[PDB]
């Protein structure tokens, strides 16, 4: 139980780090200062400056989705 | 010059400034010069100790054979019980040799540093090259301090491949004990009676 | 002038300054312009001799006890095959004073004194006899060609000391080079095949040829 | 040595040389002091 | 015109290259700036055509690589030959292989592993080894572990041979553009020098040392009293009491008279009765026969001496109506390109691995090989992972000619052209061929499914329900069983058991093998098969033939090979590159693979592999199940990766936990890799931002940036794990059940 | 075994092998079949005694399908006959 139970932090813990990252780098961030003049749900930025694949705030819910889906499993 | 292989060009870092020098480096270890220090450092007291090392192998087990003395042979010598536990004493001398390397290691890094007593300021060591340090505890006779530089390096020259024969020579001492299982003065005689056959290919 | 098994491909760089220059190289194996380590122009025709005077050592060798021991010259014990004399343990083992395993390392120490002198005047020729090597260093020196030294030891005779003879000297000791490492290469399927050795496969043949042959003899 | 040591010196072979003597150590604390669970001192 | 180039030291020898990392490519010769230079510096590394456009540096590059690959498999073969000279019971195996497991690995005491040293019996403890060497070695006639220790220093000593010829080719003699471009002598000495002569070689083995000591191994005698190889080829009177025809002593060799050669050389076919392996009066015939025919084979070609094939004269000979200009150029192709030939190369080394695999669960080639199912079960999926892998690879490397080495001026009309100028209508009948496998197929299995889950089992496709009797594999079965009365007359036997001409051999009371059966089932599963091949073609099919260009990107050959997309713009041109497809044609490898070795698994574990009692009666291990569990994807889930999956969970405190262990680690691995595949980099990247921003905070700030791996390497890493994970999944399961049950 | 059939089949695909490359009846080395079979002149380089051509390469590649044609004579006639 101790165990497990720490397995629900890490769940709780991991999907509120996506979450919060999403949430709090949906204006901008170091790699794209300007992700709220593309909307919320914006693919990607293009495959410049590195790549900028998932960069939205919608794709962090997206990756959080399987995170809760992790957790609640 | 001697050269090991007198047809090969002597390397750049073996100018045969250094005693006991035939410019053997095939695999060129010795390239770097901070490097070669060491490991001229490195092989004073590798020859030093083969040589003390060869004196506690052969020639006790020569006078074994001879009957001159009834100590061990060399390789069952430390499996002897003595009066000090052969776990403590390596802790005494570790700790001896703390202050006898250690100081040593303070001559390779800094040259002419440690030459002085600290206990006595009177008393220092009378020495100028790094890993020759002279003095009365090292060189009671006078005979490494020579005005002369032809003399002194071919003594030094002396002392090297009289060193680098017994670490041929503790080093064939530790494989002739893994293979045959028998003293190296009883594998020389075995060697002297039938020098065809009592080999390494004798199994 | 003569000339057998040549192509134009061989003829361009077999121009006639070598002793056995008979232009036999169908596969161009001394070509110039892919020379390397050890398939070059100046390595092989200096293989072919060291492989030369081995086998007219080698051919000479492995008959010599079984012709002596016919004529009865030497012991029979010593009068044996080369195949079961120590050389393959399998098919004979002699007695020496030595084992074989021991007797080799005596070989390659005495072969890695002598071997090891005669590569370095390849590399380099004349820089061998320099340095210090038992007050016998000056006659080790060499010609600027080295499968020919010609010094006070291996010329110790001084048999061919005009140009145009030894010149044409050295095409009859690759012509008797060339056919001992054919009669090595002989006596080596010979032993297999026949499993005696060469001198009696010789008198074998010699007394009914149509019925000891290499067909009728496995 | 000037390159021979720079060569010994990078990522790869000093991760190697490292964690060889850390899994080195780690398995020979785990010979003379087996099943561990509980810190002593 | 055929000749040695080679030139002499074109690098010096130096380590100041080795301090360097990114010596040679010019962009990471300027150091490192960001992490991502170290990933770069790993995916360029044996990229040697990025590096120079001198195909003269490259060829030698390549030639000293597979020098360096020669010393890594001599060093691999090396160890498992000294790991069976000391950490094996191969004499005690040796002595009886029927109840002592095959056994080569041992485990140091130290955190509680020393429980993997098993019972494998004979006095021994260790890993259970299933790679075959025990086997190998019997069919080798190894009978002491003397001759495996000197195998094992002469493998040392071909590694140090290897090491120092990849040393010479690059730093003192190396060869010249032309010596590589005489393909006609490299063909000429691979047929006859290296397959010829090397199955003329083996055969001369397999007359003198495996075929006596096979022969006294399967008469009762102790591996410690019989006669040492040579002895046969000494003592020829030995070597004749084996074989009469020895007598003769190689006068019927030059004679013709080969029939009398028919004591040792034989067409018997079938399997030994006493050890359920091929025999080796065949395999010595069959290496025999390959050697006088590669040999033959070998002076095809023409190098210098007038006589041969120049195949540009071929290939330019070979021109057709429907075709036009064919088959020209491709001379230029496969001599001036080093992954055109890559490509060929790896499509035959993948497909005949394949070969392989089938041809040794069906003809099993050693003594006591099919009796010992971990053996079969590990080399089948050894072999197919392998083979999966190379023609992957030979897709990619094709792709990567397109991308890099496809000039489109020499490649006018011809066949590569062509095929190109309709790649449209190729992938899209391959992709209604694969959507028409795919339903029929699948949703066959579907179909058997939904029947079977609505309580209808007439209504599906059984062998009791509406059948599809494979006729056609069912015919070409009993026209290879029937074959020995009248088509292939002198044959003692048949040429597999698997066919149906009888023989139920039974090695130490196991299945060696029998008759297979093809019903409904392996139909089915044939077509599913028949479908994962064709899907996985179809992505690697179109990777090849859109590496050029597209109607979505027509200058996709600038973009490169391992470039991500070209952006959001189209609709999204995400996963566009060659790169992307050879990416995707390695998960439906795994899909084809994966069913492939499953389909065997319990397709030999339910009608091969089992046990015979008295009186004639065969129980196999999962009995009778594959006819009716394996037509639906629930007896798949439940018959086969449930009720087989009951040994790998349940493997643990005993030598088979580390299985165990590694089929958990194995799903680990595998949920690990659908963090890096679904995910991607620039979410990552800011993630790595604010853990830069707490290292800013604390003055831990590295030089080296730290970056998000690249959309490329995050598909690289990701497919990666994907395939280790889920090949590590089934090698788990595959070596914990067929060992436990085995 | 000299007025035996293996050796009479064996000496006479050699011979009549030689006869074809000698007398430009068959492939050698100094004249090449195109695709239409049609025996053309080249210069393969290699030099003999032979007016017509013959090299050393030809009578061991007329001997070789002297070999291999023979072989298969001799005993395709030996399952037979
Ligand atoms: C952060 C996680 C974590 C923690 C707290 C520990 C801590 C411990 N493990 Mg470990 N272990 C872990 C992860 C972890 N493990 C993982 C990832 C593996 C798989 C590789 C193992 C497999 C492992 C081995 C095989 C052994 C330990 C042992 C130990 C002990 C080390 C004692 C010593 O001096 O060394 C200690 C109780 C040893 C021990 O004493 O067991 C109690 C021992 O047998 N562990
Ligand atoms: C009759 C001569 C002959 C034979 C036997 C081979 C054999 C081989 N070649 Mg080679 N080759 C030859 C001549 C020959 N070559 C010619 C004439 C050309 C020039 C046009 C090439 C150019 C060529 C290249 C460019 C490469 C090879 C490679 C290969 C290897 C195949 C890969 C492998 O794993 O095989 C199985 C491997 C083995 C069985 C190992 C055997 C190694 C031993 C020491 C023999 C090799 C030395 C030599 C070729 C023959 C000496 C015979 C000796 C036993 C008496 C193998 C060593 C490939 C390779 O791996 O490169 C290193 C490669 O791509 N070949
Ligand atoms: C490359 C492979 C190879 C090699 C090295 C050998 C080696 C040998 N064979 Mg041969 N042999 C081989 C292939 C090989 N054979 C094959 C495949 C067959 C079937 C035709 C045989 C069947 C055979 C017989 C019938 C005999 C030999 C014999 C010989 C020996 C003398 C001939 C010789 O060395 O030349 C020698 C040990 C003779 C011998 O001494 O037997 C040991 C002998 O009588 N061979
Ligand atoms: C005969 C074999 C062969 C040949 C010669 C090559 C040669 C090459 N490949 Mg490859 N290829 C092949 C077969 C082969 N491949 C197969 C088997 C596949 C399917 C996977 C492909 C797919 C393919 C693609 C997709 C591409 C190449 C490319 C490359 C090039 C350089 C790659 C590099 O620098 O290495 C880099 C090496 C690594 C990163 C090592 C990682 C090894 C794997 C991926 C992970 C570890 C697996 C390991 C078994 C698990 C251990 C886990 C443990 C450590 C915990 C080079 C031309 C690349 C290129 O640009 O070509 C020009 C590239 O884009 N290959
Ligand atoms: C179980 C999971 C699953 C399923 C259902 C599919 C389904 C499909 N894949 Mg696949 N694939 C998967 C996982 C899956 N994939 C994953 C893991 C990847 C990522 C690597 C891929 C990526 C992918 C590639 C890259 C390709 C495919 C393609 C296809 C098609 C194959 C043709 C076929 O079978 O048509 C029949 C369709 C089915 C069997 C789906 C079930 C439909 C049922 C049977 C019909 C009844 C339902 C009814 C009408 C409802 C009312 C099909 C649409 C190929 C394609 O599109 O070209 C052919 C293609 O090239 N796959
Ligand atoms: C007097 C001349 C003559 C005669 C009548 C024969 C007759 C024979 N030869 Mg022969 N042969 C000859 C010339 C001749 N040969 C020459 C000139 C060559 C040299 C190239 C050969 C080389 C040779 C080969 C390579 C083979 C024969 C075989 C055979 C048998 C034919 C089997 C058959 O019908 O396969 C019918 C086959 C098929 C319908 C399909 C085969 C498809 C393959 C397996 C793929 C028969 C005993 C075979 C045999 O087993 O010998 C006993 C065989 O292996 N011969
Ligand atoms: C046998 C294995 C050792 C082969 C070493 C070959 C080689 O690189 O040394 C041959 C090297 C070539 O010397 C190179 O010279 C360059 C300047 O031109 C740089 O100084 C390189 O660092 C140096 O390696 O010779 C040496 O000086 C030996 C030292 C490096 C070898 C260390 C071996 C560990
Ligand atoms: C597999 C066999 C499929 C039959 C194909 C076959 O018989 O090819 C016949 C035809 C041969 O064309 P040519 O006569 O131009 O071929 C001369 C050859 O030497 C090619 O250079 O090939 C094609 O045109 C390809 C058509 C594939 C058609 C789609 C098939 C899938
Ligand atoms: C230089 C070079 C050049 C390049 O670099 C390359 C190379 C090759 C690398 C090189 C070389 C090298 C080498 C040869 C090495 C080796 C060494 C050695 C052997 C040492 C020993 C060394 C050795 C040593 C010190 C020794 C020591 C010893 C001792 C202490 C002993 C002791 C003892 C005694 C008394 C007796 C008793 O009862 C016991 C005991 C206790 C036991
Ligand atoms: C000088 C002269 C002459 C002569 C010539 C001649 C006579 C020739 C000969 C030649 C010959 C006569 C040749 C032959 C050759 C042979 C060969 C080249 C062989 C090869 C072989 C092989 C190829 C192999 C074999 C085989 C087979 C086939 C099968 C299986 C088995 C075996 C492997 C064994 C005359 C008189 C005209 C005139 C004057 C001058
Ligand atoms: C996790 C993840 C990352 C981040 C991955 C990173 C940063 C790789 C981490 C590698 C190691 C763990 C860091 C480097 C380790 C150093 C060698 C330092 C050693 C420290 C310990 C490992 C000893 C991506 O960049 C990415 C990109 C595209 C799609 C998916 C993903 C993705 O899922
Ligand atoms: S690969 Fe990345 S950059 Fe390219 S379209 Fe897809 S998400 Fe956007």
């Amino acid at each position: 139980d101790f165990l497990v139970h720490h397995a629900i932090a890490l769940g709780l813990h991991t999907t509120t780090l996506i979450l919060v990252k999403g949430a709090l780098d949906a204006r901008g961030s170091k790699l794209m200062p300007d992700k709220k003049e593309f909307g919320y749900s914006f693919p990607c930025d293009g495959p410049g400056r590195g790549g900028t694949c998932d960069i939205s705030a919608w794709d962090a819910f997206y990756l959080a989705v399987f995170w809760m889906l992790n957790t609640i499993g | 010059r001697p050269l090991w292989f007198p047809g090969s060009q002597p390397p750049e870092w073996l100018d045969g400034s250094l005693p006991g020098d035939f410019g053997f480096d095939p695999l060129g270890l010795g390239s770097d010069p901070e490097l070669l220090k060491w490991f001229v450092q490195a092989e004073l007291v590798h020859c030093r100790w083969a040589m003390l090392g060869a004196a506690g192998i052969f020639i006790p087990e020569a006078l074994t054979k001879a009957g001159i003395l009834n100590t061990p042979s060399w390789t069952v010598a430390g499996d002897q019980q003595y009066f000090t536990d052969a776990t403590t004493l390596f802790v005494i001398e570790i700790i001896l040799f703390a202050w006898a390397e250690g100081r040593r290691w303070a001559d390779i890094i800094n040259p002419g540093c440690v030459n002085v007593d600290p206990v006595f300021p009177n008393n220092k060591l009378t020495g100028t090259d790094v890993g020759y340090p002279g003095g009365l505890w090292f060189d009671p006779l006078g005979w490494g301090q020579t005005g002369d530089a032809a003399k002194l390096k071919d003594l030094r020259t002396r002392e090297i491949k009289n060193g680098r024969l017994a670490m041929l020579a503790v080093l064939g001492a530790v494989v002739q004990a893994n293979y045959t299982h028998t003293g190296p003065i009883d594998n020389l005689l075995a060697h002297l009676a039938d020098p065809g056959h009592n080999t390494i290919f004798a199994l | 002038r003569s000339l057998i098994f040549a192509s134009k491909q061989s003829l361009s760089y077999l121009d006639g300054t070598l002793p056995g220059d008979y232009g036999f190289d169908p596969l161009g194996l001394m070509d110039p312009e892919g020379a390397g380590g050890f398939i070059d122009p100046q390595w092989l025709p200096y293989a072919e001799i060291i492989n030369g005077r081995f086998a007219m050592l080698g051919a000479a060798g492995a008959i010599a006890p079984e012709v002596l021991g016919r004529i009865g010259l030497i012991p029979q014990e010593t009068a044996i095959p080369w195949f079961q004399s120590g050389v393959i343990p399998p098919v004979g083992n002699y007695s020496y004073w030595a084992d074989p395993y021991t007797l080799f390392v005596l070989e390659m120490a005495l072969m890695g004194f002598a071997e090891h002198r005669r590569a370095q005047d390849y590399y380099k020729p004349g820089s061998m006899g320099k340095q210090y090597f038992l007050g016998l260093e000056k006659f080790l020196g060499g010609s600027g060609n080295p499968a020919y030294p010609g010094g006070p030891i291996f010329n110790f005779l001084g048999f061919g000391k005009n140009e145009k003879e030894l010149q044409e000297l050295k095409v009859k000791e690759v012509k008797n080079g060339r056919l001992a490492m054919m009669a090595v290469l002989g006596y080596f399927t010979q032993a297999i095949f026949t499993g005696v050795g060469p001198f009696q496969n010789l008198l074998d043949h010699l007394a009914d040829p149509v019925h000891n042959n290499v067909l009728t003899n496995l | 040595m000037q390159d021979v040591k720079t060569y010994l010196s990078t990522a790869p072979v000093l991760a190697t040389l490292w964690f060889g003597f850390l899994a080195g150590l780690l398995i020979e604390i785990n010979r003379f002091f087996p099943d561990a669970l509980v810190l002593p001192l | 015109e055929v000749k040695i180039m080679v030139e002499k030291d074109p690098v010096k020898t130096s380590f100041e290259k080795w301090a360097k990392p990114g010596h040679f490519s010019r962009t990471l010769a300027k150091g490192p700036n960001t992490t991502t230079w170290i990933w770069n510096l790993h995916a360029d590394a044996h990229d040697f055509d990025s590096h120079t456009n001198d195909l003269e540096e490259i060829s030698r590059k390549v030639f000293s690589a597979h020098f360096g690959q020669l010393a890594v498999i001599f060093i691999w073969l090396s160890g498992m030959y000294f790991h069976g000279a000391r950490f094996s019971n191969y004499e005690a195996w040796l002595s009886d292989p029927t109840h002592i497991k095959p056994s080569a690995q041992v485990v140091w005491p130290i955190v509680g592993q020393k429980i993997l040293n098993g019972d494998v019996g004979g006095g021994f403890q260790g890993i259970q080894i299933t790679s075959g060497f025990f086997q190998l070695w019997r069919a080798s006639g190894i009978t002491s572990e003397l001759q495996l220790y000197t195998t094992a220093i002469g493998g040392l000593i071909f590694a140090a041979l290897m090491l120092f010829a990849g040393w010479f080719h690059y730093h003192k003699a190396a060869p010249k553009l032309a010596w590589f471009q005489n393909v006609e002598s490299m063909l000429n000495h691979h047929l006859a020098g290296l397959l010829g002569l090397g199955s003329l070689a083996w055969a001369g083995h397999q007359v003198h040392v495996s075929l006596p000591i096979n022969r006294l191994l399967d008469a009762g005698v102790d591996p410690k009293e019989i006669p040492l190889p040579h002895e046969f080829i000494l003592n020829r009177d030995l070597l004749a009491q084996l074989y009469p025809s020895f007598s003769k002593g190689l006068t019927p060799f030059f004679t013709l008279n080969w029939s009398e050669y028919s004591d040792f050389l034989t067409f018997r076919g079938g399997l030994n009765p006493v050890t359920g392996g091929l025999w080796l009066t065949d395999t010595a015939h069959h290496h025999l026969a390959i050697a006088v025919l590669f040999l033959v084979a070998g002076h095809m070609y023409r190098t210098n001496f007038g006589i041969g094939h120049s195949m540009k004269e071929i290939l330019e000979a070979h021109k057709g109506p429907f075709t036009g200009e064919g088959h020209k150029g491709l001379y230029e192709i496969l001599t001036t390109s080093w992954h055109a030939q890559l490509a060929i190369n790896l499509a035959m080394l993948g497909s005949l691995t394949i070969i392989v695999a089938h041809h040794m669960y069906a003809m099993p080639p050693y003594p006591y090989l099919a009796t010992d199912y971990a053996t079969q079960l590990s080399l089948f999926t050894h072999h197919m992972w392998i083979g999966g892998f190379l023609v992957v690879g030979a897709a990619a490397h094709a792709a990567i000619f397109m991308v890099r080495d496809y000039d489109p001026t020499t490649q006018y009309n011809n066949l590569l052209d062509r095929v190109l100028r309709h790649r449209d209508a190729i992938i899209s009948h391959l992709n209604w061929v694969c959507i028409f496998l795919g339903f029929h197929s699948f949703g066959l299995y579907i179909h058997n499914d939904t029947m079977s889950a609505l309580g209808r089992p007439q209504d599906m496709f059984s062998d009791t329900a509406i059948q599809l009797q494979p006729v056609f594999a069912q015919w070409i079965q009993n026209t290879h069983a029937l074959a020995p009365s009248l088509t292939a007359p002198n044959a003692t036997a048949s040429t597999s058991l698997t066919w149906g001409g009888g023989d139920l051999v039974a090695v130490g009371g196991k299945v060696a093998l029998l008759p297979i059966p093809l019903g409904t089932a392996d139909f089915l599963v044939h077509h599913i098969h028949a479908f994962t091949i064709h899907v996985t073609v179809l992505i690697l099919l179109k990777g090849v033939l859109f590496a050029r260009s597209s109607r979505l990107i027509p200058d996709k050959a600038n973009l490169g090979f391992r470039f991500p997309c070209d952006g959001p713009g189209r609709g999204g041109t995400c996963q566009v590159s060659a790169w992307d497809h050879v990416f995707l044609g390695l998960f439906w490898m795994y899909n084809a693979i994966s069913v492939v070795i499953f389909h065997f698994s319990w397709k030999m574990q339910s009608d091969v592999w089992g046990s015979i009692s008295d009186q004639g009666v065969v129980t196999h291990i999962t009995g009778g199940n594959f006819a009716q569990s394996s037509i639906t994807i629930n007896g798949w889930l439940r018959d086969f990766l449930w009720a087989q999956a009951s040994q790998v969970i349940q493997s643990y405190g005993s030598s088979l936990s580390a299985y165990g262990l590694l089929f958990l680690g194995a799903h680990f691995v595998w949920a690990f890799s659908l963090m890096f595949l679904f995910s991607g980099r620039g979410y990552w990247q800011e993630l790595i931002e604010s853990i830069v921003w707490a290292h800013n905070k604390l003055k831990v700030a590295p030089a080296i940036q730290p970056r998000a791996l690249s959309i490329v390497q995050g598909r690289a890493v990701g497919v990666a794990h994907y395939l280790l994970g889920g090949i590590a999944t089934t090698w788990a399961f595959f070596l914990a059940r067929i060992i436990s049950v085995g | 075994y000299i007025g035996s059939s293996t050796n009479l089949i064996m000496v006479a695909s050699t011979t009549l092998m030689l006869f074809a490359g000698r007398f430009g009846l068959a492939p050698s080395a100094n004249r090449k079949s195109t695709a239409g079979l049609k025996l053309v002149d080249r210069d393969s380089g290699l030099q003999t005694g032979d007016p017509a051509g013959f090299t050393a390469t030809d009578t061991l590649a007329c001997g070789a399908m002297g070999h291999v044609i023979g072989v298969g004579i001799v005993l395709g006639l030996k399952a037979t006959a």
